[PDB]
């Protein structure tokens, strides 16, 4: 076509997301990760992970208000993981590389999983 | 904006 | 923070937004603009639009599934502005320029605006 | 991925 983009667009979208986030509007789903709790979108979970796209777009599960993640998840992990989601800034450290590795692997966040084995390939 |  | 950040995010988010507005998945809404019906998500556009901010934060109009707009708002200029809100793409033509301005002024998108009023000053 |  002969549109004109506006670069700043998607960035510009991603921050308002997160200030929706941040003051908890429109929320409409609580991930639980054991004994901690995360409000989000389901429309941003979808869009960023493979795990989320498989699970809101079953016919019975698009309709639950809560996901309880597997036992073995961390909630820090899980935490960093939903800050990159809606930030596409990523705190990763020698501390918790590991969980957000593995955290990354099970929701199904391919570029997150890449720099991850980078950094960890980088240490060895 | 741009031509993207 | 000592964060890495992963460029593309931001925009591929946004390209899996608009295949989840394609595929109709978890769209909340319905635009009403005269006999023409748009579907989106809420969040979308109020991540895009001041107007759509102020009346999807309003306690009463959050919970609304249906929005009627104006009747002065031309279908095409709203079609082509819910297009720029999914994908930064703006379709900017001479015979669409006045009512893309207009629809861009009272949904209140000062970037859409502001690009239309310097195509339209560079023509006189 | 860069340093922002
Ligand atoms: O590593 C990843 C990140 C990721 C996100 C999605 N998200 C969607 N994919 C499509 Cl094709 N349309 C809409 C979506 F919300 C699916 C798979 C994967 N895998
Ligand atoms: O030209 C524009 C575009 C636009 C979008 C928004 N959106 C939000 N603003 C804030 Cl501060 N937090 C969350 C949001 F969804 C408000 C006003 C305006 N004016
Ligand atoms: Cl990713
Ligand atoms: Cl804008």
């Amino acid at each position: 076509d002969s549109c004109i983009q506006f670069t700043r667009h998607a960035s510009d979208v991603l921050l308002n997301l997160n200030r929706l986030r941040s003051r908890d509007i429109l929320t409409d789903v609580v991930i639980v990760v054991s004994r901690e709790q995360f409000r989000a979108h389901k429309t941003v979970l979808m869009a960023c992970s493979g795990l989320f796209y498989s699970i809101f777009t079953d016919q019975l599960k698009c309709n639950l208000s809560v996901i309880n993640l597997d036992p073995e998840i961390n909630p820090e992990g899980f935490c960093i993981l939903l800050d990159f989601m809606y930030t596409s800034r990523l705190n990763l450290r020698e501390g918790n590389i590991m969980a957000v590795m593995a955290t990354a692997m099970y929701l199904q966040m391919e570029h997150v999983v890449d720099t991850c084995r980078k950094f960890i390939k980088a240490s060895e | 904006w741009v031509i993207p």
